[PDB]
């Protein structure tokens, strides 16, 4: 019965409102501590270089219009509110692809009587970040993704890490892919004075056995030939069935390991390479 | 932050040792936690590390199928199953937080040392060592306490309460047959010791042993 | 496994003096992102090691500015300009390329002085022993420098290998010196059939080796 | 006394008799003006095939107006404050080469606000461009591809577009690693269309870009040029033995599976074609 | 059950029922009626929001009208389109079982709050549509109960665990019998003599056939490096040979 009245004493629009941002004593900064927390690591498209995770980002923050005396009201601790109509400063990606950026679920945030509020809303995540494609497959992704305000700059509000790694009590193990480590570090730009950001680091090791054993076997399975084709007896006349039919394995091959990497000019795959190479010799051979 | 190990664990050659290691004040969960093996005598060899939040481990592959870690994200509690265990891994386990690539190796344990052997209790011992029958009579001269068949470490062997603390000698243990065999040794000016009463003490707290016996001349 | 050579293996030098140790590795360990994530560990007797330089192109927060790190993409050196008391200990190399990461060797430090004159003291077996049943002749060379110096025993003239323990201890703070027992532990039947008991020291400071005997039928 | 209380009275005031559809000016025959700038986050595609150019864009636009002008030293010393871009006027800046895409930029960010009446606002979108696709030195291309940005409501009288820079800043560029922009040319230009009589402005932002070569020179050239070197590698093999028509079937068989598999890649312009497909198919017939 | 990326897309009608204070009434003083129908957007309604998402829904946002009896009780059936990531595990290929598990629960209410009961301990199946290539063996329901980093209290959770197997008919009738066919020419090249001259050609052949076949099935097989498949394993044993 007291939690409506103390609802709509909190939330009326003629006392509060949510288009301000809340201050005190002259334009002072309300500090925002986010933290975040990966779910599982759910997809990563590195042909469109895109990294779609789940994550749970908190957000703490205090306010002082939403207090009220706490001996009035029952003595209650702690109110859920909506998220929609109280204020919250936005935290979103920068390089998030595929256009979407705000938060998904919009959920419930939880206030206490001091005026700290403690809010995370799940979401889903796509990230964009530069496939380093060397060591093909036995390579480290480092993917990163940045949080800042797109609304704020450093005047109004400041944002400070609680942790300095992100928290994986939350994680399930994703299977192909496996995580190192996860920092996290606050950006700051000395030129511009207003930029501030968080980066997180993600840096991924795929597990080798599941393309080792589909296509190096038999890559080097028919690439060991190359060498072997002139032991065949010329009298026989079969030296040009044989080699033809392994120059044209290794194309295919060729053309399968480019179109399962990413297009990036930038670098080359260190197996494309080498298939470049015994194919040069191998039409050596057949000359 | 602050890291808690178990206490000291012997065991007959064979069986499995289970050791744990308790981590508070961080995000548990969220970054590697590797051990160090050290053996007494020389050089450092890790035994792997893993991610409390994750099922991923590694190890060194000449410790393959020793070792075998375990993770708990309710407790924050890392434990290490041990395979078969011989004579030639009595070592100090340590423990400490790693993260590659970044800062790292801030922090560590404070040490578990685990000893294995045939022995079950012994206690510690009393033999003076007297000086010999033919001897010149110089300025000075030494003493020495000897303890023979104690197991196991440690074992505290002092002068009178600290009196005579210039000039002693304690060394590292050192096997005969199966236990432990130490000696104190302290330089005394010859015109004090016909005269003052000097006894050696051996304190030993893991059985309580609390003997002295005076040293007289021949 | 990037195995990992340290140079030298003991390096004796006095206070104030500037140290140069060398570790390299048996292959690159450059990460290619263009930097080398080499840690360098300092471990004291009896306590957890300590940090001094990670990411050898930058320092610790919490050393001082006395140790220096650097080096080519191979070779690595580390620098110290003023040894002070607090720094004796064993150094530890640490890659951090490629995995599984791994140690050092473990580089040995302590300071440096002028040699000393070994004072040698033989002990033959007590009463309480001989009413035991065994003997024990424990022979203390304390207070020399440096560690080159050999200890043998001799029984009738013949020389004896057997049941001999010898036992060293680091250098001591106060007076910079080392230490050595050797002891022979032998049958009470065999003690009534010999004449001489006999330990010989040989060191560098004495050009002839100090021998201390005694006999059991006088 | 605080901070937020007085800015609550601000809003509360300023809004109080506020329009949104009335252009605001202060005569009818004064004018505006829109200081326009663009962004690239990144450059996500350029799908050659269906002729797109699909890129993520800032767009700073900045102007002023009357109406909400106020004293600073009269409400605790508040200069800047913040309100979403639906309660106040937006000037419609629409693209007119689009290919399904949004026309508008949806996203309806916040805007800035100071004391004389200044107006900042910075939406993020993303845009789908179609511009024609020249492939003629494949790969050993450069595409120039535009678009079109202008008022659609407004003639030149009522509004008047002026560049902020002379070229597209990247500060914040992402290398999308297989295309680098060598330049951006913003140009301002006016029309006339056959609707009216007055005339319209427009800025015309034009892309000059290359294609980063090495992807396809080492996996699509270079196994072509390898085998059709042995077109004339036949006829030296003696007759007798017998398999001089497998290696030719072979090699025709080879050279037209890559030529039908080049067709996917480039565009189906009829204008110009590619000297690669040129040289396939004269290959083919000798 | 797109095995590829490890997502089930199910079609779930959720059924929501509970009671509270304000929303009685007398029947007897309203012409004896007792049940009426009003919107869930102008009533409470409880989060619950599955944690196993992957690309799609949280919520059940398509907002269904809800029930009104008059001692209180109100029920609320919304229908929704669900898109879970469960570990795909494929070791007996085709002839395989799928385990795959959707956690529901509460978001912002403790078990102090808000506690879960199970209607039913098995999954209805009274309008269920037979896809025709999966079989549902069993749909279990767990009431469980955990701690997160976040609080103090600990949040109640429901576990459904689909237990299903696939028809094998299709694959076994178009994908393991060709190359279970094609295998047993390997050991016939043998017998094959040397002076007609085509053994190589045979050989080649066969080669790249089982390389086509077993780059075709590393397509619909997850890539997934925690154990392999085994018609994968039989094949590249056969490349070998
Ligand atoms: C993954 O990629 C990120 C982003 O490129 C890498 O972070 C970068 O790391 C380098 C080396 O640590 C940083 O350079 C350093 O910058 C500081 C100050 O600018 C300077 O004191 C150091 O001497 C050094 O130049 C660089 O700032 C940083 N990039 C950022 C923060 O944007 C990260 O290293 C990559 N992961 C791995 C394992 O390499
Ligand atoms: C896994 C792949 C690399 C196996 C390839 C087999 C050939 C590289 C080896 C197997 C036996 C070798 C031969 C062994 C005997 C000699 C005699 C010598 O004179 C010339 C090379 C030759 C024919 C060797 C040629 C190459 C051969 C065929
Ligand atoms: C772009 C294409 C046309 C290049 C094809 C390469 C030929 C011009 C060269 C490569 C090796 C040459 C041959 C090398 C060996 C000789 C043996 C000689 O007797 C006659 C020419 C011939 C066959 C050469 C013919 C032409 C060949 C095929
Ligand atoms: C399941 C796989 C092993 C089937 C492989 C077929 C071969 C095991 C069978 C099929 C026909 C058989 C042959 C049938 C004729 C004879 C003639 C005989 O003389 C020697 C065995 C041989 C070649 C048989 C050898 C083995 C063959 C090739
Ligand atoms: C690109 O096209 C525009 C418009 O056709 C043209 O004016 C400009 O010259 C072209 N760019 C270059 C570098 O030729
Ligand atoms: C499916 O997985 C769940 C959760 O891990 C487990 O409880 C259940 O036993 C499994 N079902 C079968 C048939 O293995
Ligand atoms: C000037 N606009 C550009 C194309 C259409 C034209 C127009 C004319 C009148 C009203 N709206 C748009
Ligand atoms: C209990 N929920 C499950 C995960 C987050 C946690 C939570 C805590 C406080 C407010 N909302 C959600
Ligand atoms: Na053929």
């Amino acid at each position: 019965d007291t939690e409506e009245r103390l609802v709509e004493h909190l939330l009326d629009p003629s006392r509060y409102n949510k288009l301000i941002r809340p201050a005190t004593n002259g334009s002072e900064l309300v500090t925002v501590q986010l933290m975040v927390s990966l779910a599982q690591l759910i997809s990563v498209h590195e042909r469109e270089q895109i990294m779609t995770t789940n994550v749970w980002l908190t957000q703490e923050w205090e306010d002082y219009r939403l207090t009220w005396k706490p001996e009035e009201f029952d003595n209650m601790k702690k109110v859920r509110l909506p998220s929609k109509h109280i204020w919250l400063p936005d935290v979103v990606l920068y390089n998030n692809a595929d256009g979407m950026y705000e938060v998904s679920f919009y959920s419930n945030a939880v206030v206490s009587y001091d005026g700290s509020i403690f809010w995370l809303p799940p979401a889903i995540y796509k990230s964009a970040c530069k496939i380093e494609v060397k060591h093909f497959p036995f390579d480290q992704q480092n993917c990163t993704m940045k949080f800042r305000s797109w609304t704020y700059d450093r005047t109004e509000i400041d944002l400070v890490l609680k942790s300095e790694v992100a928290s994986l009590d939350d994680f399930t193990p994703s299977g192909e892919w496996d995580i190192v480590a996860l920092p996290g570090r606050r950006n700051e730009n000395p030129d511009d004075s207003t930029y501030v950001d968080i980066t997180y680091d993600f840096i991924i090791r795929r597990k080798p056995l599941f393309y080792t054993i589909n296509l190096i076997i038999p890559c080097v399975l028919i690439t060991s030939l190359a060498i072997l084709v002139f032991y065949l007896p010329s009298d026989c006349g079969e030296k040009m069935t044989l080699c033809i039919s392994v120059l044209l394995a290794l194309t295919v091959f060729l053309l399968l390991i480019s179109k399962i990497v990413p297009p990036t000019s930038l670098d080359v795959p260190l197996v494309g390479k080498y298939l470049m190479f015994t194919m040069v010799l191998v039409t050596f051979s057949i000359v | 932050v602050q890291l808690q190990q178990s206490g000291a664990e012997v065991m007959k050659p064979g069986a499995s040792v289970k050791i744990s290691c308790k981590g508070t004040g961080y995000t548990f969960s969220s970054y590697w936690i590797e051990w160090v093996k050290q053996r007494p005598g020389h050089g450092l060899e890790r035994i792997g590390e893993i991610l409390p939040g994750s099922g991923s481990t590694n190890y060194n592959e000449k410790f393959r199928g020793k070792a075998t870690f375990t993770a708990d994200k309710s407790s924050k509690t890392a434990y290490m199953q041990l395979s078969s265990l011989t004579s030639e891994d009595s070592a100090v386990y340590y423990c400490a937080r790693y993260l590659p690539y970044y800062y790292a190796m801030d922090y560590w344990g404070q040490g578990t040392s685990v000893t294995v052997s045939s022995a079950k209790t012994t206690p510690p011992s009393v033999y003076p060592l007297a000086p010999g029958s033919a001897a010149q009579t110089n300025s000075m001269v030494t003493l020495g306490c000897l303890v023979k068949g104690y197991f196991p470490e440690p074992v505290t062997v002092t002068w009178n309460s600290g009196s005579l603390s210039s000039g002693v000698h304690t060394f590292p243990a050192v096997l005969q047959s199966d236990l432990y065999t130490l000696s104190s040794s302290v330089t005394v000016p010859s015109s004090t010791w016909p005269s003052e009463t000097v006894t050696c003490n051996v304190a030993h707290p893991a059985s309580s042993t609390k003997v002295d016996k005076k040293i007289v001349p021949r | 496994d990037v195995l990992m050579t340290q140079t030298p293996l003991s390096l004796p030098v006095s206070l104030g003096d500037q140290a140069s140790i060398s570790c390299r590795s048996s292959q690159s360990i450059v990460h290619s992102n263009g930097n080398t994530y080499l840690e360098w560990y300092l471990q004291k007797p009896g306590q957890s090691p300590k940090l001094l330089i990670y990411k050898v192109s930058n320092r610790f927060s919490g050393v001082p500015d006395r140790f220096s790190g650097s080096g080519s993409g191979t070779d690595f050196t580390l620098k110290i300009s003023r040894v002070e008391a607090e720094d004796l200990g064993v150094y530890y190399c640490f890659q951090g390329s490629h995995v599984p990461w791994t140690f050092g060797g473990g580089t040995k430090l302590e300071i440096k002085r002028a040699d000393a004159a070994p004072t040698v003291s033989i002990f033959p077996p007590s009463s309480e022993q001989l009413t035991s049943g065994g003997a024990s002749v424990v022979c203390f060379l304390n207070n020399f420098y440096p560690k080159d110096i050999n200890v043998k025993w001799k029984i009738d003239g013949s020389e004896r290998q057997n049941g001999v323990l010898n036992s060293w201890t680091d250098q001591d703070s106060k007076d910079s010196t080392y230490s050595m027992s050797s002891t022979l532990t032998l049958t009470k039947d065999e003690y009534e059939r010999h004449n001489s008991y006999t330990c010989e020291a040989t060191h560098k400071t004495s050009t002839s080796p100090i021998v201390k005997s005694f006999n059991r039928n006088e | 006394e605080t901070r937020a209380h007085a800015e609550e009275r601000l809003l509360k005031k300023l809004f109080s008799g506020y329009n949104k559809w009335s252009r605001p000016v202060a005569n009818i025959s004064d004018v505006v003006l829109v200081r326009f700038g663009l962004s690239i986050a990144q450059l996500i595609d350029v799908d050659e095939k269906n002729q797109m150019m699909t890129t993520n864009v800032w767009v700073k636009q900045e102007w002023h107006d009357y109406k909400l002008r106020w004293d600073p030293a009269d409400y605790e010393n508040v200069t800047s404050i913040r309100i979403p871009s639906e309660l106040i006027w937006r000037p419609d800046i629409v693209l007119y080469n689009n290919a399904d895409g949004d026309f508008a930029v949806t996203h309806l960010t916040k805007a800035h606000l100071f004391h004389d009446g200044r107006v900042q606002w910075t939406p993020p979108a993303i845009y789908k461009s179609s511009c024609s696709i020249d492939v003629t030195f494949f790969p050993f291309d450069q595409q120039n591809c535009t678009m079109k940005f202008g008022s659609w409501t407004y003639d030149k009288a009522k509004i008047d577009l002026v560049n902020m820079h002379s070229r597209v800043d990247q500060l914040d560029f992402w290398e999308s690693g297989e295309w680098v922009i060598v330049d951006a040319v913003g140009t301002y230009n006016t029309r006339k269309y056959e609707c009216c009589a007055e005339i319209y402005p427009d800025i015309t932002y034009a892309f000059v870009i290359r294609r980063l070569p090495l992807f396809y020179t080492i996996n699509l050239i270079i196994p072509c040029l390898l085998i059709s070197c042995l077109t004339v590698l036949v006829f030296y093999l003696p007759s007798e033995c017998g398999e001089k028509i497998t290696l030719c079937i072979s090699v025709l068989l080879s050279l037209t599976v890559f030529l039908l598999l080049i067709t996917e890649i480039i565009p189906s312009t009829s204008l110009v074609i590619p000297l690669i497909g040129e040289y396939l198919l004269f290959t083919m017939i000798f």
